């Protein structure tokens, strides 16, 4: 996918990995005690037994599943969020219910959500994460990757990618030179926005047309008109 | 450029197969057949995959590319089945024996043998370096795992009238035009997790019907074990 | 004379030479001992240079089968300008031995012939140098023995008939396999591996009995280039015709060409044909020119497994090509993609129309299908899907309901797999039904019931004015926000708590509710115990103390009380004089701060 780099130990606690029949196949992230926020799109068709996804939080290499601050964890409930649609790709954004609860800790702490009325002004920079690749297609890395890419404005990104509706329920990250994306290869996270003094949950990793390709923007799932929805199943 | 699959989407299949320590491939110069890892110092593989050289891949993540979890190992002496009927493919199951003693790791590990023959419906795996590609003439470097059922003798030998015998049973179901278990020539066949089959042959790249034949390895019994424990 | 590694002294002791060089024609050793037989000593019949015009050789253990690998090397030196013919009866072995006949000797060879456990039948090499390197890669009783037959013959005088006819019974006849080719043709007999790709028996003798030849049979993945050469065919004063059988099997069969090159660099094509033609044997009729000397050669392109291309029977007359008795051939009709794009079938349906298959749900769905069922009721009844049998694939065949009447639909369940699948009830009068098919593994489908009714799926309400959690137990007064587990949804425990007027999201007044009424409360002491009580029935992170700013509300204002265990005890108590506002006062939970001194990356 092109722009990764090294992530140290404990930099992203709300960063978690979802695993289907025993192979990473989504991210999630954490928000809550116990329910996770994660792609609709790459959880589609598997929500009928919650218990084939395990939950795997605090994880930082993909075969080093070992060391005691990583607490696995399984998913009992699932749901959608109403409004997807997998022909347009709207609304990718879907909640998993873990098991029974997580303990907090220094290496699995969750995230706040964008408040009412909160917009992250485009061209701020901001850091992705997921288990990509280093290639387009193949070659999966055993690391989590981090980078940093400025947030799209929508007017351009409509236009960039004369393919999808695109809207306002879209947050585009790109560059116009590419080098850095994350929608292929593997999720594996959230888009996150620092403002103050504190992340946030700015955006969901989403679609997208190619990896490092110029003219190429990168989707992202919109969650600060989501925050009603996810606060619904948070408590 | 578009393409049908996407949206962090792996198809469905294995990341180089995690967890999968009895994949083993054959390599002349490029990758040609797989088999499974009996033991240490043995392998069992289709007869028809017979070569001159062979050298054995262990733990095999990546054809081309090497990150240093592959294991090299040259093939010392194979030895073939000695009733093969190579106009029907009977029988179609080999052994190769490693030159040096393997090394058992989180990628490579032996399999236990069959104890009982399988039956209709049974959940089972196959593995191999098969295509994944919706379309186009090119063969990627994924690794390809699919899950299939055995399915009963009628039907499997009513698919392939006067080819199916005895030794043989179907494990893909219903037909399809695109990517399939396809061939491979010798791609594991793992039920309940223990080994039961070794591919041979099918209906082309999974053109119609059943997408391969896979031969039966439970019927051997003597030829795995008696064959191993002389030529040790 | 010490020699390195890899390498041996020669008799002299002198010259240190490679260790290949030793017994492989090429005289390097000062005194031309490396190429004496008995130092090249075999075992397998004590001579190693066959100078005389014809002979013949044994193999290792003679009387008795073999049992131990021996390493066995012979070249037959002939006139130069001579080529030698070797000719086999009858050759078996266990499995690993080839003979590795090599074109020429010394470092200039690279590959002739390598046949093992099948009889070679006849080997032509034209050159005055043949070499053999017999070899033994098991320990197991391997054959007795090899020998081989050979016979001198000019090779030059030969005619365009026995250079040209070939029915591929005697080898390969007169024909060289081009050196630049990425591999070589393989004539097996019977039929061949890759089943419904290549031919079954032999054109020429009409079963398996016979001998063909064709591209390699091996599973391999990547795309080759083979080509066959033929010996320069001298002038002619009559036009002649050239016959061949080409038998081109296989899904992905992509070229097959002759291109006819001369010394004049004019090359040019006279037969091409590309695609499947089935399982027969085609004729190929050509007709000649270019009377200088060229020669004949047949290109295939070889692409991956399942691409076999064969060619048997090839032979020339003179004269005229005949009318080709044989029909041209015809491709194969490929199952035709008669242009999926969406079936669509039935669209909507109302009460009368109950039972209905998915498309052909006793056999199967199509490919590719994208099936809208617009579920229509009368206005206030609830729509129950209520699916009878369900058969799909498993994570690519999707069964989408949502809800209509509006642009923006709601999804309501997702159903997919093997199995029974649970009943699906509508928010309104109209209910969506989306099948998403796949191009693989297109199982029988799916049937519904189309059930509908008033209330399908909202329980009775609570009567004597009781409140309902949603799991639809009765929930009075018991669980009216005290901290109990009755329903599972937990909508009984909904939070009473809330700010009001406040300014900012974690600010406001104070507003508590017993069980319907949302009121004022007295907080005239203020500790760390009530605000963490106040801030945990908010589900806020920690907080602190505040303070009022005027008592401008006299209401019905509720006395709050604390347990050493956390619990809230209201007491509808006003027990008090001058009751003030009070300021609810909270910080959000601790969120995801950075702790991990990452490093700096400016690229
Ligand atoms: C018989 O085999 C020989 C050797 O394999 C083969 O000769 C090669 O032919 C190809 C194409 O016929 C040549 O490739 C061409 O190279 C030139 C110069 O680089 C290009 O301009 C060509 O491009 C155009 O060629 C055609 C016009 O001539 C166009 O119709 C076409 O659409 C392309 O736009 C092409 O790439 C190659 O150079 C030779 N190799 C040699 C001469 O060594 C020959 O074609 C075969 N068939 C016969 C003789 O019938
Ligand atoms: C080569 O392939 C040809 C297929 O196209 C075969 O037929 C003829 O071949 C020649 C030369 O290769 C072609 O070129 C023409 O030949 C004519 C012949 O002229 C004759 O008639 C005139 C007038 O009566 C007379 O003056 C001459 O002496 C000849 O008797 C020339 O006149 C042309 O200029 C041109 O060079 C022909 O086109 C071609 N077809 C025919 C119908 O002639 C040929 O047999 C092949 N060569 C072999 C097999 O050696
Ligand atoms: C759901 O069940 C319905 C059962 O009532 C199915 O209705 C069937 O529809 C077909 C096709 O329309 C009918 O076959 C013909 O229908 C025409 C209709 O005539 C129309 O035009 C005249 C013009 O004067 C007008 O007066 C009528 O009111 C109609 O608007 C008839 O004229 C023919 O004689 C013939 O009957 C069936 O009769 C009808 N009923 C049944 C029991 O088949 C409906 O098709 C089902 N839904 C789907 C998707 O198939
Ligand atoms: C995750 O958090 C929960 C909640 O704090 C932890 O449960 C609590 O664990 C402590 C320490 O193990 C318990 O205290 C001890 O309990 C035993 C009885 O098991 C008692 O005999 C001791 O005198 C002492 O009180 C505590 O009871 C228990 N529950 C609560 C409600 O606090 C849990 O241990 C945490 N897990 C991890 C892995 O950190
Ligand atoms: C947001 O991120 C972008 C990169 O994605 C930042 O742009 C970077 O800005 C620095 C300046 O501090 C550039 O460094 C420059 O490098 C040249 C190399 O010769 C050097 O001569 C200059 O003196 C300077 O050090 C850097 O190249 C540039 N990145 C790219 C890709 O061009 C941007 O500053 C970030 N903004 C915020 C607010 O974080
Ligand atoms: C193998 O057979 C070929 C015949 O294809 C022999 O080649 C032929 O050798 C004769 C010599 O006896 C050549 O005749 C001479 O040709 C030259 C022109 O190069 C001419 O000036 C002389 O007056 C004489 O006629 C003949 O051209 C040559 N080629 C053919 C096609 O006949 C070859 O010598 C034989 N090799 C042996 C017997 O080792
Ligand atoms: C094309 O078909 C013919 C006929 O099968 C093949 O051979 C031809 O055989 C006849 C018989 O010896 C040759 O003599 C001809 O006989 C007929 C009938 O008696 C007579 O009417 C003619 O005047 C002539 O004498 C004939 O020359 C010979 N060739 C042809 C063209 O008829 C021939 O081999 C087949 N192939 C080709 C490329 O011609
Ligand atoms: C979904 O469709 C199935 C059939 O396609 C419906 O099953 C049928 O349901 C009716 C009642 O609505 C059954 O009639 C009653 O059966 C009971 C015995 O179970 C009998 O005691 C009553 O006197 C009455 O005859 C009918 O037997 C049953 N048929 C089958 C084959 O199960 C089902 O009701 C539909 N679901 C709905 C409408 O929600
Ligand atoms: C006590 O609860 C109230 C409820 O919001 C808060 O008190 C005041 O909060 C403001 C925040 O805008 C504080 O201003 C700044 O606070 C930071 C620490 O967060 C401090 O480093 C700055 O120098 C500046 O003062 C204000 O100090 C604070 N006042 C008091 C008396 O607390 C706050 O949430 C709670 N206070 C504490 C210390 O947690
Ligand atoms: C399979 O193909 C072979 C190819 O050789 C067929 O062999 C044919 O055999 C007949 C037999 O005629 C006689 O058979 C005698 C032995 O019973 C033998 O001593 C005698 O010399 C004579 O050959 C022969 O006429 C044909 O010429 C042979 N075919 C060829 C192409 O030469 C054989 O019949 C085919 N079928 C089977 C079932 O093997
Ligand atoms: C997203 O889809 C909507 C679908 O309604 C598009 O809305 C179109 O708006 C133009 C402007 O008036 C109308 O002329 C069209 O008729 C509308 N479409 C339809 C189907 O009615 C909207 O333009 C789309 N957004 C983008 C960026 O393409
Ligand atoms: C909002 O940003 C400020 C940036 O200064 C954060 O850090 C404060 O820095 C000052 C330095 O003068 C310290 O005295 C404060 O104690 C820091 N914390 C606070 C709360 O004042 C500040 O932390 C950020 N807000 C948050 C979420 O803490
Ligand atoms: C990897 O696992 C080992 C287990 O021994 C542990 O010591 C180490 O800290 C782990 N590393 C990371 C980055 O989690
Ligand atoms: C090799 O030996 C076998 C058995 O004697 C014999 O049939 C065959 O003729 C010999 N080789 C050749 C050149 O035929
Ligand atoms: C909101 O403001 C009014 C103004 O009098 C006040 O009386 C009321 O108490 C305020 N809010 C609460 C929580 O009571
Ligand atoms: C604060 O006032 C309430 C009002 O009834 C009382 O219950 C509580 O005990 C008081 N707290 C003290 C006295 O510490």
């Amino acid at each position: 996918i092109v722009g990764g780099s090294n992530a140290k130990e404990g930099a992203w606690p709300w960063v978690v990995g979802l695993y289907y029949g025993g192979r990473l196949l989504c991210g999630a992230s954490l928000v809550s005690s116990d329910w996770l926020v994660s792609a609709a799109a790459c959880v589609y068709g598997r929500n009928l037994e919650p218990s084939k996804w395990t939950a795997i939080l605090g994880l930082h290499m993909k075969s080093n599943l070992t060391s005691p601050q990583t607490v696995p964890r399984l998913i009992d409930e699932i749901v959608i969020n109403p409004h997807y649609n997998r022909r347009r790709k709207d609304n990718a954004i879907a909640m998993m219910h873990l098991e029974f609860k997580v303990n907090y800790t220094d290496y699995i702490q969750p995230i706040c959500l964008p408040e009412e009325n909160q917009v992250f002004p485009p061209g701020r920079n901001c850091s992705i994460a997921g288990w990509g690749t280093v290639v387009y297609q193949g070659t999966t890395a055993n690391i989590l990757q981090e980078a940093d890419v400025p947030l799209l404005s929508n007017e351009r990104c409509q236009q960039q990618m004369p393919e999808y509706n695109i809207t306002e329920n879209m947050i585009c990250a790109g560059y116009e030179e590419g080098g850095i994306d994350s929608c292929q290869g593997d999720a594996g996270g959230p888009l996150m926005c620092q403002e103050n003094n504190r992340w946030f949950l700015a955006g969901v990793t989403s679609f997208g047309y190619k990896c490092a390709l110029p003219n190429r923007p990168g989707v992202y799932a919109r969650v600060s008109r989501f925050t009603e929805w996810i606060q619904s199943f948070l408590h | 450029a578009p393409f049908d699959d996407d949206d962090k989407i792996v198809g469905g299949y294995n990341c180089e197969e995690n967890s999968v320590p009895y994949q083993v491939s054959l390599n002349s110069g490029y990758h040609f057949c797989g088999g499974s890892l009996i033991n240490e110092q043995w392998v069992v593989s289709a007869g028809h995959c017979y070569k001159s050289r062979i050298q054995v891949r262990l733990g095999e993540h990546n054809i081309e590319v090497l990150e240093g979890n592959e294991q090299f190992i040259n093939a010392a002496k194979i030895i073939r089945h000695p009733q093969y009927d190579r106009k029907t493919l009977n029988n179609d199951i080999m052994l190769i024996k490693l030159s040096s003693r393997a090394v058992i790791n989180a990628r490579v590990s032996t399999i236990s043998l069959p104890t009982a023959p399988p039956a209709t419906g049974t959940k089972c795996l196959i593995s191999g370096w098969g295509n994944t590609a919706s379309s186009g003439a090119d063969y990627p470097d994924e690794l390809q795992c699919l899950d299939a059922p055995v399915l009963s003798q009628a039907k499997c030998e009513a698919s392939y009238p006067g080819k199916i015998t005895s030794n043989m049973f179907c494990v893909g179901f219903l037909e399809g035009g695109k990517d399939s278990c396809q061939g491979d020539s010798g791609g594991p066949v793992v039920c309940n997790g223990q080994l039961q089959g070794v591919v041979s042959w099918g209906d082309g790249c999974a053109q119609k019907n059943k997408p391969g034949v896979y031969t039966k390895v439970y019927n051997y019994v003597k030829w795995i074990k008696n064959t191993i424990a002389a030529n040790s | 004379i010490e020699c390195l590694p890899g390498s041996s002294p020669c008799t002299d002791a002198l010259t240190c030479i490679k260790a290949d060089l030793f017994c492989d024609g090429e005289v390097n050793c000062p005194d031309g001992s490396d190429e004496d037989n008995k130092m090249c000593a075999t075992v397998c019949d004590g001579r190693f240079l066959l100078t005389g015009s014809s002979g013949s050789f044994q193999a290792t253990h003679y009387p008795k089968p073999s049992e131990t690998s021996v390493v066995c090397q012979w070249i037959i030196r002939v006139n130069q300008g001579l080529s030698i013919k070797l000719s086999f009866d009858d050759f078996n072995t266990y499995y690993t031995d080839i003979l590795d006949i090599y074109e020429g000797v010394g470092s200039s060879k690279i590959l002739r012939a390598s046949i093992w456990e099948t009889n070679p039948g006849t080997i032509r090499i034209f050159s005055n140098q043949v070499t053999a390197t017999f070899l033994i890669e098991s320990d197991e009783s391997d054959y007795v023995g090899f020998n081989a037959t050979y016979t001198a013959f000019n090779s030059s005088e030969l005619n365009n008939y026995e250079k040209i006819n070939c029915n591929f019974e005697d080898g390969f006849c007169f024909w060289v396999q081009d050196l630049n080719d990425d591999n070589e043709w393989e004539r097996i007999q019977g039929s061949t591996f890759s089943p419904f790709t290549g031919p079954n028996f032999d054109h020429t003798f009409g079963n398996a009995s016979g001998f063909y030849i064709s591209t390699p049979t091996g599973p391999g993945g990547r795309q080759e280039r083979v080509g066959l050469l033929s010996l320069p065919l001298d002038p002619t004063l009559e036009p002649a015709c050239l016959s061949f059988w080409y038998h081109m099997y296989g899904e992905n069969v992509h070229k097959l060409s002759i291109n006819i090159s001369n010394d004049q660099n004019m090359e040019k094509t006279v037969f091409q044909k590309e695609g499947n033609y089935g399982d027969n044997w085609n004729y190929g009729q050509v007709t000649l020119n270019e009377t200088v000397k060229f020669k004949v050669a047949f290109n295939a392109f070889k692409n991956k497994i399942l691409s076999d291309i064969a060619l048997d029977d090839i032979s020339l007359t003179y004269g005229i090509c005949n009318g080709s008795l044989y029909p041209e051939p015809t491709l194969v009709p490929t199952p035709p993609p008669e242009l999926p794009t969406d079936c669509g079938g039935p669209f909507e349906l109302w009460e009368p129309n109950t039972t209905f298959s998915s498309t052909n749900f006793p056999n199967s769905y199509p490919n590719l299908a994208f099936c809208v069922w617009i579920l229509n009721a009368q206005k206030g009844k609830n729509i129950q899907l209520h699916f009878q049998e369900f058969d799909l694939e498993n994570i690519n065949d999707v069964v989408e309901i949502r809800d209509g009447e509006e642009a923006d639909s709601l999804l309501l369940a997702v159903y997919t797999g093997p199995g029974p699948v649970k009943d699906v009830f509508s928010t309104t009068n109209r209910m969506t039904v989306l099948l998403i098919t796949n191009d693989v593994l297109a199982r029988g489908g799916f049937k519904a019931n189309f059930t509908t009714g008033y209330h399908l799926g909202i329980p009775e309400p609570c009567k004597a004015d009781h409140f309902q959690c949603k799991n639809g137990e009765c929930v009075p007064l018991v669980n009216l926000c005290d901290g109990h587990l009755h329903c599972e949804d937990g909508s009984d425990e909904a939070d009473c708590v809330r700010f009001f007027n406040g300014t900012t999201n974690n600010n406001g007044l104070v507003r508590f509710r017993i069980q319907s009424i949302w009121h004022t409360a007295c907080a005239e002491n203020w500790t760390t115990q009530i605000s963490n009580d106040v801030c945990q029935l908010l589900g806020l992170g920690s907080g602190n103390s505040s303070k009022p700013i005027f008592p401008t509300d006299g209401g019905p204002f509720v006395k709050l009380n604390t347990a050493p265990d956390g619990h809230l005890i209201l007491t509808p108590s006003q027990q008090c004089l001058q009751d003030s506002l009070i300021r609810l006062q909270c910080n959000h939970k601790s969120c995801g701060k950075k702790l991990a001194a990452q490093d700096i990356t400016p690229k």
